[PDB]
């Protein structure tokens, strides 16, 4: 900002998946969870398993 | 993989071996195989029962000038250790161990806390050391040591070791090796499979 | 406290004529400090041998 | 173990009895540093005298 001000509009999540290979692809470069997948278990890009 | 976090081959049948039960975990082969399975429960806390220093003494240090020992005055104590300590609930004890030379072959070991503020600071001696004619460490080298509490958890016992410690001169004191058995929780991060069979978790 | 070291000193093979000024030319003892090991090697002979 | 050359035409020191601060109460003055068992470094001075 010009008043020398930051804010934060907030943070992309980030999932990951207790088993790949079973996101099916659909269409374009995307992949839809489903079972043998898990859930998505969303995470934080900082530290842990991401 | 699977939603069970079960080692599965491509067609969907359970892969067995060796169950690993205890504490901590190992591999067993009287048992009975069981399906193998990767789990994602987060591992808690262990406290460090057993901790083992090597410390090299030397025999041409002076004794200190100053008679009382102090210990915001870094010229009281001949040598300082700083040693890592777990807890059971992950609170870490940054445990500090002064040596003293008080006369020719024997030493005076000290122990104190940082990471506590209610600790007392050390005055009276708590070990002591004598080495032989050739420097080779005697008897006296385990002591039982316990930590402050902190955050309403209970404090750490354990023993302390300096085995396998020589006061033979080396020019100056040197920690050559430092091991302890407590460890603060972790997450399940990579699985890997070795040549034995065996799969060790990151 | 530590007990003296008792040694035996040896003059063998000496000389005795004049060489105009007295001086040392072959001194050695068989006692070693302690010292750390600063690394290894291989020679031909395929030993291993540090240092 | 040591070797010394000795002078033959070296006369006897005048001060015949021995000293240690003294550098006509001996001929010669030589060094051999021996360790003992816990390393410590032990200074022998072997004085020649005639």
């Amino acid at each position: 900002y010009s008043n020398e001000q930051e804010q934060v509009l907030g943070q992309i999540v980030l999932a990951n998946f207790a088993n790949n290979e079973g996101l099916a692809s659909q269409g374009d470069n995307v992949w839809a969870a489903t079972q043998a997948s898990g859930v998505a278990l969303l995470g934080t890009a900082g530290s842990g398993n991401f | 993989l699977d939603e069970n976090r079960n080692l599965v081959n491509m067609q969907g049948m359970q892969l067995t071996g060796y169950p690993a039960t205890g504490t901590p975990p190992t591999i067993q082969q009287g048992a009975n195989p069981a399906p193998i399975t990767i789990p994602n429960t987060l591992m808690a806390a262990k406290s460090t029962t057993t901790a083992s220093m090597q410390i090299n003494l030397n025999s041409t240090d002076p004794v200190p000038s100053k008679t009382p020992f102090s210990v915001s005055d870094a010229d009281s104590y001949n040598k300082k250790g700083t040693v890592t300590v777990y807890d059971s609930q992950g609170n870490a004890h940054d445990m500090n161990v002064y040596f003293v030379k008080t006369k020719d072959n024997e030493w005076a070991v000290y122990t104190h806390d940082s990471s506590d503020p209610a600790a007392t600071a050390p005055t009276t001696a708590s070990t002591t050391l004598k080495f032989n004619e050739n420097g080779i460490l005697e008897s006296g080298g385990t002591v039982n040591i316990t930590t402050g509490t902190i955050n309403g958890a209970t404090a750490a016992t354990f023993s302390l070791s300096f085995l396998n410690s020589m006061q033979q001169n080396t020019g100056a004191n040197n920690i050559v090796a430092t091991n302890q058995n407590g460890y603060k929780p972790g997450d399940l991060v990579s699985y890997q499979i070795n040549n034995d069979g065996t799969v060790v978790g990151n």
